[PDB]
């Protein structure tokens, strides 16, 4: 039986790969060279955020593009006015491990997690005048790799157990557990329109998924160790990702398959996060390098460098205005660039 | 007795994978080409904006 | 979320007294701390300030170096002492809670307060004292300002408030564009810089009271009021 | 006025120095060992689904954070990347285990780690009451999973403890040489390791992991004065 | 004649061998640490401001050798100048000395329990204090003098503040490090840091005792050109030869100054 069903699973990826191979008439090279170059981008740090104590983990603007909350390993985050450099808040975690952090889009909650396990919800708003802790949402086998929200009732989280789950908040149950991954799960995007979420874990593939539905629609595989981090196009049909094996991978859900990768022979480090500009034309990923990198998405040449880190670059952000980018790094710095 | 499910929903998963539509990959680059094209013009970190413009400087 | 002041009474113009308030429900230490004193057959008057922490004060020109104002983080206990006491100080003063941050709502809450009887600054107006008025349909109150409320930030310091009778002031609106919480869709406001406009989009029979301009870039208008 | 939100700003400020204090004060430990190992025996005499533990003692006027990890893949190739830039890694094995290579294996992985290549391990061969047991007994012979044993003898730089049969001495310290050779293959001096025959009964085990500590920062501060 | 031969053979012998050393470590160790400000550590600043003092002075060191100050000699301005330059920049290599050997026992004997005294602005804070201290130990007794009339006094406070407080505290503290080091060496390399200590305090010891009896001798009692010569260029010695001991003879420093080399 066993043997049976690996050979008929063989068939089928036998299928599609021929099928991808087939949809590959022309590969994004060729295209772009329709397009000039982006050429130099220089980015400048305006604002430096200190007062983290330890190594910053994760951040994430809110969709007002001026407060962004950040997570350092030492049981804080931080929100920050970014303009002026006032923290509106600082959060004391029951876990100093926390490994991610979210804002909900309406600016009322803010989310974490970490080593514990337990993505505990924030209220940024109430009639008392603290942040008080909403939510725990317990019932992870496994460290939580990241979040994001899609209302202020629903989340969807990764975690280190395989799994991804899409929780309701008011209830504290998970509406729908994802699975299909074999090794952790280290990072989720969440498509402009909410509908999709695609998400890559230390295996080789990146899995796309339908919340409403709760399953996995297809899978992508083109890369060689471990995927760290993963962005939406702006479109909504594609994504890219960055891996240990030090490259990048743009893919498209249409096509179901890569269509470029980035990377120079000289940069032989790991990639730790990922980000898009408001059109997409630029890729910014940050790198054990301690520095991160601009790259042109459609000529896939390196167009700038952000090297003002001292040490590895953890986590990077992109404002939805798209006036900024902010980057968190070991040293315990976020800096706003632009 | 549990591995053969195990195995069975993974060829169910790889027939769903299958059988989905795909496109080319010429319209999905000319795709995201033109999206990009069209709003280059509203991305302050593509173009560069006048310190007057910025928020931040 | 409650605010009791205690003191008040009858005290002679060479007497003292120190009017003290009691927070409970929310964390005191974190929230600013204004006095607002309501004279009888009059508008409120600010009074005193001080800040979270018991940092920067500020007083009155009218009651600078007069009244002194004292914080005790611990037991949530808010103290100003009257060394000298005038006629015209008489008034009821209130206990108004304040947190400052961006998207913050200052001035929210309004404690019942305790009426005190004895034996340059910014200008603001308001259209008119009165305007008489029916529920079911929408009016519109305006006030001025001496001089241009929108700062360099891009925004501009004025809040409204709404006194019913025997209630404490309430805040609608702050900033001119943002509603506070809890008030329902009844309120708009818009403005120019030097000019504003508070709308009702549906009065109702429970909203009677009379409506307060202030600023903080701290002074009140001369109040209109609605005649049902 | 945003004055206010820097005066909130400037409290957060002092807050952050306030406990920024008590996190330079304090020693955070990384704890790992298999199930069979005694670790938590070892934490639950501390005597001051969900991931990490803590637990908090002190010991002469300082204190650490030891951090076990529960619930969680087996695998540690991602998480383990947090608990760099710790004070120290403790190790805990069950010597009387054979499960034995399992420990090697897994000392080899955590030892060689690039992320922890800086990190000194407090490496415990705990559990030496049973393996001294089962070599006085003999029903269980160590030669069947490692038989270089057959051909070695105890150093001459060995102490063994006040009173020990030449045999149980002899595994001891062939166990604790496996270890120390893993340790000194790949030991370039940016990190030692420090065994210790422990038993979870035993109370030197915060003395050990105190004085382990003290030599650990000593040698840091040696390298960052230029001393070595 | 012989003895001026010696003198300029000693002189030679310096400017060959000292002073490359000297002038050309000060320099780098400035250079490196600078390139890498932002990862400076408490140790650096120290090692910063005592390479700025003894740079000063190995440069210094150039007018004494050749006799060079009959050139300066005339100027009254310049002569103050000069003269109070090279007391304050003194005071400062002897006292950094001192405090680096107070802030390593510290930093080694007390190493925890102990961060909440060493932090970067409290060592800034004291770099700042110990060129004020140097400052006022050199004006004080220069303007008390200038008002009331090389007063014996004076020179007996300068012998004292430079060489036997520093030393003594230099002393106590080194000793007090290397009993540190030898109980823990004892039980669970370091024996480089060992040597490393016993000879900072040696090099401090016979560069700076002689030109000290000398001037306790002069006290006490022109006419002893070359034995001033030859005490001179051993007290710079010490400033010439601290570069090495406390920078490039250890593995840190050079690791720093293997990564300007490659990434700069």
């Amino acid at each position: 039986e066993l043997d049976q069903l690996r050979q008929e699973a063989e068939q089928l990826k036998n299928q599609i790969r021929d099928a991808r191979k087939a949809c590959a008439d022309a590969t994004l090279s060729q295209i772009t060279n329709n397009i000039d170059p982006v050429g130099r981008i220089q980015m400048r740090t305006r604002r430096t955020l200190r007062g983290h104590l330890a190594k910053i983990y994760a951040m994430h603007w809110g969709t007002d593009s001026r407060l962004l909350v950040s997570a350092s390993q030492d049981g804080k985050l931080i929100i920050w006015d970014s303009y002026t450099t006032n923290k509106v808040h600082a959060i004391p975690l029951r876990s100093s491990w926390v490994m991610t952090c979210a804002y909900a889009p309406s600016g009322n909650y803010v989310a974490c997690g970490g080593l514990d396990n337990i993505c505990s919800i924030y209220n940024l708003k109430t009639r008392e005048g603290n942040v008080r802790v909403s939510r725990e949402l317990a019932g992870h086998t496994g460290y939580l790799s990241c979040c994001r929200f899609l209302d202020d009732n629903q989340i969807v989280t990764s975690s280190g157990d395989t799994t991804c789950a899409l929780w309701d908040i008011e209830t504290g149950q998970q509406t729908t557990t994802f699975t299909g991954h074999t090794g952790d799960v280290m990072s989720l995007s969440l498509a402009p329109d909410t509908r999709l979420f695609v998400s890559g874990a230390c295996d080789a593939s990146a899995k796309l998924w339908d919340v409403r539905e709760g399953m996995c629609r297809q899978t992508f595989t083109g890369h060689e160790s471990d995927i760290n981090a993963i962005c939406f196009f702006p479109n909504g049909n594609a994504f890219a990702t960055g891996s240990d094996d030090a490259t990048c991978r743009l893919f498209d859900l249409r096509a179901d398959q890569e269509l470029m990768t980035y990377s120079h022979d000289n940069i032989i480090c790991g990639i730790t996060s990922v980000s898009f500009s408001k059109s997409g034309r630029l890729l910014l990923a940050g790198y054990d390098d301690f520095n991160c990198n601009v790259w042109d998405a459609l000529k896939a040449d390196r167009a700038g460098v952000l090297a003002g880190h001292d040490n590895r670059v953890s986590c990077l952000g992109v404002t939805d205005d798209g006036m900024a980018v902010a980057t968190g790094s070991w040293d315990s710095f976020l800096k706003i660039w632009n | 007795t549990a591995s053969i499910a195990q195995a069975r929903k993974l060829v169910e998963q790889l027939k769903m994978e299958a059988n989905i539509d795909r496109i080319k990959v010429s319209k999905a680059a000319a795709d995201l080409m033109a999206y990009c094209e069209a709003h280059a013009k509203e991305d302050p970190l593509l173009t560069p904006v006048p310190a007057s413009e910025n928020p931040f400087r | 979320v409650q605010l009791v002041e205690s003191g008040g009474g009858l005290v002679q113009p060479g007497g003292s007294r120190k009017l003290s308030c009691s927070a409970s429900g929310f964390a005191f230490s974190s929230f600013g701390m204004h006095w607002v004193r309501q004279a009888p057959e009059k508008g409120l008057e600010w009074v005193a300030y001080i800040s979270s922490g018991s940092g920067t004060i500020y007083y009155a020109d009218t009651v600078k170096g007069r009244f002194t104002i004292s914080r005790d983080d611990p037991k949530n206990t808010l103290f100003l002492q009257m060394t000298s006491l005038r006629s015209e100080d008489t008034a009821m003063y209130y206990c108004v809670r304040s947190i400052y941050y961006y998207g913050s709502s200052p001035f929210d809450f309004w404690g019942q307060g305790t009426t005190l009887t004895v034996s340059s600054d910014i200008v603001m107006t308001q259209a008119t004292s009165s305007v008489p008025v029916t529920p079911g349909e929408s009016v519109s109150i305006s006030c001025r300002s001496s001089k241009s409320l929108l700062h360099s930030n891009g925004n501009t310091y004025l809040y409204w408030f709404l006194q019913r009778p025997g209630q404490s002031p309430q805040l609608l609106i702050y900033r001119m564009s943002n509603l506070a919480s809890g008030v329902p869709d009844r309120f708009s406001g818009s403005g120019s810089g030097t000019a504003f406009t508070l709308t009702i989009s549906r009065l109702e029979a429970e909203d009677v009271g009379v409506y307060y301009c202030m600023q903080h870039l701290l002074t009140f208008g001369a109040g209109t009021k609605l005649e049902l | 006025e945003d004055k206010a939100a820097v005066e909130r700003s400037k409290m957060i400020e002092k807050q952050l120095q306030k406990d920024k204090q008590v996190y330079r004060r304090t020693l955070r430990l990384l704890l790992l060992g298999a199930d069979n190992s005694g670790k938590s025996t070892i934490v639950k005499q501390m005597r001051i689904t969900s991931g990490i533990f803590e637990t908090k003692f002190q010991v002469d006027k300082v204190n650490f954070h030891m951090f076990d990890v529960g619930a969680q893949r087996d695998e540690r190739r991602k998480w383990i990347q947090c608990f760099n830039d710790v004070t120290a890694i403790i190790f805990v094995v069950d010597s009387s285990d054979n499960r034995l290579q399992e420990a090697l294996n897994d000392f080899d992985s955590i030892w060689n780690n690039r992320w922890l290549r800086t990190i000194s391990v407090i490496l415990f061969l705990n559990k030496q009451d049973l393996l001294a047991e089962k070599v006085l007994a003999g029903k269980s012979k160590i030669e069947d999973y490692f038989p270089e044993f057959a051909r070695y003898t105890t150093p001459e730089d060995a102490t063994p403890e006040p009173g020990e049969d030449p045999r149980v001495t002899r595994a001891k310290y062939f166990i604790r040489k496996e270890f120390v050779d893993i340790s000194t293959a790949s030991g370039d001096g940016r990190h030692i390791c420090y065994p210790h025959f422990t038993c979870a009964v035993d109370t030197e085990n915060a003395r050990r992991i105190f004085n382990d500590c003290k030599d650990i920062i000593l040698q840091m501060n040696l390298r960052e004065y230029n001393l070595v | 004649h012989q003895q001026y031969v010696i003198g300029l053979f000693l002189s030679c012998l310096y400017t060959i061998f000292l002073f490359p050393i000297g002038f050309v470590g000060n320099i780098l160790i400035l250079v490196v640490n600078i390139s890498f400000r932002e990862k400076m550590t408490i140790p650096d600043l120290y090692f910063i401001n005592l390479a700025v003092a003894d740079l000063i002075l190995v440069a210094d060191s150039l007018i004494e050798v050749f006799n060079l100050h009959e050139r300066y000699y005339d100027i009254a301005v310049l002569c103050t100048f000069m003269s109070l330059f090279l007391q304050v920049n003194m005071y400062s290599s002897v006292f950094f000395l001192t405090w680096m050997s107070f802030d390593r026992y510290i930093a080694l004997a007390r190493a925890m329990r102990c961060s909440l005294f060493r932090t970067k602005h409290h060592a800034r804070l004291s770099c700042g204090l110990i060129w004020m201290a140097s400052v006022s130990a050199t004006l004080v007794p220069f303007t008390a003098v200038h008002l009331q009339h090389d007063v014996r006094e004076v020179q007996w406070l300068e012998v004292t503040l430079g060489f036997i407080v520093p030393f003594a505290i230099i002393g106590l503290c080194y000793s007090l490090i290397v009993r540190v080091l030898v109980r823990a060496h004892r039980h669970r390399r370091r024996q480089k840091a060992l040597r490393m200590i016993l000879a900072v305090v040696l090099v401090f010891f016979v560069c700076w005792l002689p030109e000290n009896v000398f001037i306790s001798v002069h006290l006490l009692q022109h006419a002893h050109p070359l034995t001033g010569h030859i005490v001179n260029l051993a007290a710079f010695s010490n400033s010439c030869l601290n570069p090495l001991i406390y920078s490039f003879l250890g593995e840190t420093f050079r690791d720093k100054l293997r990564l300007y080399i490659e990434q700069k």
